[PDB]
């Protein structure tokens, strides 16, 4: 099957520079338009850059001379070289691929994409807060971190009915987030209740038992 | 380039109805157009090319129309799962563009929301930091009016509020809102209430907590 | 879809002159491996179906007559009628007949052109049947005539009267080439019953005086 | 289905020496077509032979030259005259049942042209029956090029590479367009490839071209 | 040749209406049947298909969520069925033959009318109109749905005779015909318009007194 899975999402400085990647399969890697499109924190779609089966380049004027797309033939991996990065180059970065072959303006095929954080800020990793008081709700507060994003579990998924997890939001240089689950009142707190949250960009992974006030 | 301007900007549609999203370029195109619809947490996906030319795996209640500068996409019997955000693509000539998206939103029965308040945990109080977190759950329509009161004094500096995307299965809408406060300015005051004006009763969903407990 | 652009909409010509109609596709109709043109003309008469006229641009039907001659490939195609007729009132369609979706233009209106006549004017009471009932019609008829161009006007006890007036033309004679009208003032019995002259003048272009019928209400 | 064509194995024009008419002319106007037609007679297993003058059909296998013998046919494909033999004219596949597989009117199939991933243009090829074969559609398809896009020249030819792809609802498969590499073309070599007189429904078919420039 | 069709049919909006067209003359299968549709005054737009041996059908997509063909091999009629019908749908609809194979369609139906509204079935008001030629009059008022078929003697003379298009007022059509006859007939002569209103089975003889 059309696998794509890119990598390389990452949090820089403005001026810095990035590689992204994606590994390809289950198709004739040669024979294929493949581009890079991205996602803007407003929701807006631009075409980034597409590379024909033969070759060829192609750039928005607003990336020409910064960003470069390659093919590893070998690896079956598409790549795009990122120099000199503006805030405005913000976004969710995903491969694509066209439907049945070389032409580059069609994407049939998208990789789950790659978060990309062009700014100043400095990592923060979270501090991580229970929310305690015939169904209950409990939460968990994740706040004061950057960049995104966490990733928040509850009884490492065993629960996933009735949570919410809400996007984070911006203040001050860091984000919040927030949380919640739904148990039946029968079993908590006799049965515990943790939340498990996690952020890459710090290395940080923490189980917060939610235990009664 | 040429500028592609979708319209409207949302749609509310009633499960089964039948339903149209246009699209206009600034130039004619042909029908190089292809359209793409994006769920929330997902990749966008290819429902159209070239105009009308279907695409295998698509449900056929997908279809488009026109050519040159107007296009339109039909959604036969919309179903709740159809909600998300609709784009159009110029695949003509560079740049290749998108629209600005169109959000497709589903109606249904009214829903009160499920209010809980969190205060402050134990292990956030020893930072220096205070943070009030209010759930509303699970309610329809998304028209929804949050007031804090402190001892009775409405505030309204200091509070964040983040709201989920229609929900996929039961377009029902959450929102959380956290009021920031310092410790100080927390603890000098004993009553906080969070109080929800909806739709669905002529008086407000209010809850608090005092904290002489 | 091709788009046949079909043009004038309306040609006014006397019984004997030469007609020029055109058809021009957007797409190509013409095909090489068997190379016709794949037009059809098409005679539509009021009131019934589209009568085949030409296919393959050029070649006649079986049965329609030689004064009709198509002519022209590709994506420009003529429609010729050597000396019109009286029989010839039609709307004439172009038909795109080589691809699906197959394709009709939006037709050309064929009007005789024909020297002035004045209209037979006849004036109509309400029928005793229908005053039984409680309504009351009057109807003026005006028949064979020409140009279109023609005002009636109703005079009840000589008095003008412009409300509850309705038209309806026909269509050219397919024999002699007139036209016909008739005209209809609605009342309700009562207010039919309390007047007495009523007047039907019909104005045109022959007649700087108007063409006058009339009846009284308790003629006989 | 046919899988895509991996580096290098689509044909080269840079690496073809010898005349590019040698197979310009496969596609120019003359070509073989005829309608409502049955074999009068067979060389070899594999093919039939029609009087139309006289053209022998060659299929893959047996079980094809068997299948349209002694049935009514119609045949459009591309022929030719050099290393043909009888024991004036020979070709691949290209035949079709004559009876239930007639429309009164032509369907219009879009061609999408490609050049170097960009959109180069579009056309229609038309055709008169609800089932045809590829290399007909091939031929419309290569023809229109010929005449308009300087697909083939006399000499040689602009474009690099190019392979012409059909997929019908979801399965696909592709031809080559450029001849195999060295100083000579052989024309009864390349049209080989239609022999398995591959069929295509034409209300469902999609074609589509892909060019590459050197 | 002949395509026999049926003159209208008054249809509810929402409904599904089906059309048939009975052939006679040639064998069924060897032709194709097409539809045709027509809007008042408007012009001429292409439905769709049908070959009667295997039942291929080509639509114009514009009518696919519409419009539907079938056939009848026993008795060698051609079916359109419309379905979910509104205003817009209101207008005569043709069957037609092809002359073959890349051939023009020759032999078509007269047409079916197709209206499209809620309004109630009504039969036809007709009074006489009665004053070297001398005019005459048929005043036909009142009814619904179109079309109304006028007669002079019950179809004898039709020459200097005239029928007038109907014209809408509040849910009822109303129209009007007039025929001049030499004045040495009438009324030594017995001159009656008759009317026939397919919708509601009507036929009234109404006679011109002086």
């Amino acid at each position: 099957e059309v696998n794509l899975i890119e990598s390389g999402g990452d949090l820089v400085k403005p001026g810095g520079s990035l590689k992204l990647s994606c590994a390809t399969s289950g198709f004739t890697f040669s024979a294929y338009g493949l581009s890079w499109v991205r996602q803007t924190p407003e929701r807006r779609l631009e075409w980034v850059a597409s590379i024909s089966g033969g070759g060829s380049v192609y750039y928005p004027d607003s990336v020409k001379g910064r960003f470069t797309i390659s093919r590893d033939t070998a690896g079956d991996i598409l790549f795009l070289q990122m120099n000199s990065l503006r805030s405005e180059d913000s976004a969710i970065y995903y491969c694509v691929r066209d439907l049945y072959g070389d032409y580059v303006g069609r994407y049939a095929y998208w990789g789950q994409g790659t978060l990309v954080i062009v700014s100043a800020a400095k990592t923060t990793p979270p501090s991580v807060y229970p929310l305690a008081p015939s169904m209950v709700t409990l939460g968990c507060l994740v706040k004061g971190y950057f960049p995104e994003p966490v990733t928040v579990t509850w009884n490492s998924g065993s629960l996933s009915s009735g949570v919410h997890t809400f996007p984070a939001v911006l203040q001050s240089d860091l984000y919040t987030l927030s949380s919640s689950v739904t148990v039946p009142s029968s079993t908590w707190p006799s049965e515990t209740v943790t939340c498990n949250v996690a952020h890459p960009a710090s290395s940080t992974k923490v189980d917060k038992k939610i235990v009664p006030r | 380039d040429i500028v592609m301007t979708q319209s409207p900007a949302t749609l509310s549609v009633t499960p089964g109805d039948r339903v149209s999203l246009s699209c206009r370029a600034s130039q004619s195109i042909g029908d190089y157009l292809h359209w793409y619809q994006q769920k929330s947490h997902e990749s966008p996906r290819l429902l159209i090319n070239y105009a009308s030319q279907s695409i295998s795996g698509i449900p056929s209640r997908f279809s488009g129309s026109g050519s040159g500068s107007d296009f339109t996409l039909i959604i036969n019997s919309v179903e709740p799962e159809d909600v998300g955000v609709y784009y159009c693509q110029n695949g003509h000539s560079f740049p290749y563009t998108f629209g600005g998206g169109t959000k497709l939103e589903i109606r249904r029965a009214d829903a009160a929301p499920t209010v809980s308040i969190f205060p402050p945990s134990s292990e956030q109080l020893t930072s220096g930091g205070a943070s009030v977190v209010c759930f509303l759950n699970n309610f329809y329509p998304k028209d929804i009016n949050v007031k804090w009161k402190i001892d009775g004094s409405e505030r309204q500096n200091g509070v964040l509020n983040s709201w989920t995307d229609q929900d996929s299965k039961d377009s029902t809408y959450s929102m959380s809102s956290t009021l920031t406060l310092t410790k100080d300015e927390y603890e000098r005051h004993n009553s906080y209430t969070c109080e929800a004006t909806h739709k669905t009763s002529t008086s407000p969903i209010v809850k608090s907590f005092n904290r002489n407990e | 879809d091709i788009v046949m652009t079909q043009s004038p909409s309306s040609l006014t010509v006397t019984a004997g002159e030469k007609v020029t109609m055109t058809c021009k596709s957007s797409q190509s109709l013409f095909n090489s491996g068997n190379q016709k043109n794949f037009l059809t003309w098409y005679q539509q008469i009021p009131g019934q179906p589209p009568k085949l006229l030409i296919y393959w641009a050029s070649t006649r039907d079986s049965g329609v007559p030689d004064r009709f001659t198509g002519s022209g490939s590709g994506t420009d195609f003529t429609l010729t009628i050597s000396s019109v007729q009286a029989e010839d009132l039609a709307v004439y369609y172009c038909q795109n007949d080589y691809t699906y979706p197959l394709t009709f233009g939006v037709g050309t209106k064929l009007e005789l052109k024909r020297a002035d006549a004045a209209p037979t004017v006849s004036i109509f009471p309400p029928s005793s049947e229908q005053l039984t009932s409680g309504g009351a019609s009057v109807v003026c008829f005006l028949n064979n005539f020409y140009p279109k161009d023609i005002n009636v006007k109703w005079k009840i006890d000589g008095s003008e009267r412009q409300d509850g007036v309705l038209d309806s033309w026909t269509d050219q004679d397919s024999k002699d080439s007139t036209y016909s009208m008739s005209s209809t003032l609605t009342l309700t019995k009562d207010e039919y019953e309390r007047h007495n002259s009523y007047t039907c003048e019909a104005t045109h272009k022959t007649s700087t005086s108007p063409i006058v019928k009339s009846f009284n209400r308790n003629e006989c | 289905s046919q899988p895509d064509p991996k580096p290098d194995e689509l044909h080269k024009s840079s690496k073809f020496t010898g005349l590019m008419e040698n197979m310009k002319v496969l596609y120019d106007d003359n070509h073989v077509s005829a309608i409502n037609v049955k074999s009068i007679d067979q060389f070899l297993y594999f093919d039939l032979i029609y009087s139309i003058d006289n053209v022998r059909v060659e299929f893959k296998n047996k079980d094809l030259a068997d299948k349209y013998k002694d049935k009514y046919v119609d045949v459009f494909g591309a022929n030719y005259y050099y290393q043909c033999y009888f024991s004036k004219t020979c070709m691949y596949g290209g035949v079709t049942e004559h009876n239930g597989n007639q429309l009164d009117k032509y369907r219009s199939i879009t061609v999408r042209v490609f050049e170097d991933g960009k959109n180069l243009l579009s056309f229609d090829v038309q055709t008169n029956k609800k089932k045809v074969t590829a290399q007909e559609l091939d031929y419309l398809t290569r023809h229109y090029l010929v005449k308009n896009k300087k697909l083939y020249e006399f000499n040689n030819s602009p474009y690099e590479t190019g392979y012409i792809k059909f997929i019908e609802n979801e399965n696909s498969f592709w031809y080559d367009m450029m001849p195999a590499p060295g100083d000579k073309f052989d024309q009864s070599k390349y049209l080989m490839m239609y022999n398995d007189n591959k069929m295509v429904d034409s209300k469902d078919v999609k074609i589509e071209v892909y060019l590459t420039t050197k | 040749v002949q395509l026999q069709q049926s003159g209208a049919e008054l249809v509810k909006p929402g409904a599904s209406v089906k059309l048939s067209c009975k052939a006679s003359g040639y064998t069924f299968t060897s032709h194709w049947m097409h539809w045709v549709k027509q809007r008042p005054g408007q012009g001429l737009e292409w439905i769709g298909e049908i070959d009667p041996s295997d039942s291929y059908i080509n639509y114009n997509q514009i009518f696919e969520g519409k419009a539907t063909l079938t056939v009848d091999k026993s008795s060698t009629t051609a079916y359109l069925q419309l379905s979910s019908l509104t205003s817009e749908d209101s207008a005569v609809y043709y069957c037609a033959r092809t002359a073959g194979l890349l051939a023009p369609m020759d032999y078509w139906g007269q047409g079916t009318s197709v209206t499209v509204s809620s309004a109630k079935t009504t039969p036809p008001s007709v009074y006489p109109l009665a004053p070297s030629m001398v005019t005459l009059g048929c005043l036909v008022k009142g009814y619904f749905p179109e079309p109304v078929t006028v007669t002079w003697n019950s179809g004898s003379l039709s020459s200097g005779v005239h029928t007038f298009p109907a014209v809408l007022q509040s849910d009822l059509y109303t129209l009007s015909s007039s025929v001049t006859v030499p004045s040495s007939t009438w009324p030594s002569e017995t001159v009656t318009c008759n009317v026939a209103h397919p919708a509601s089975s009507t036929k009234v003889d109404k006679k011109i007194v002086p």
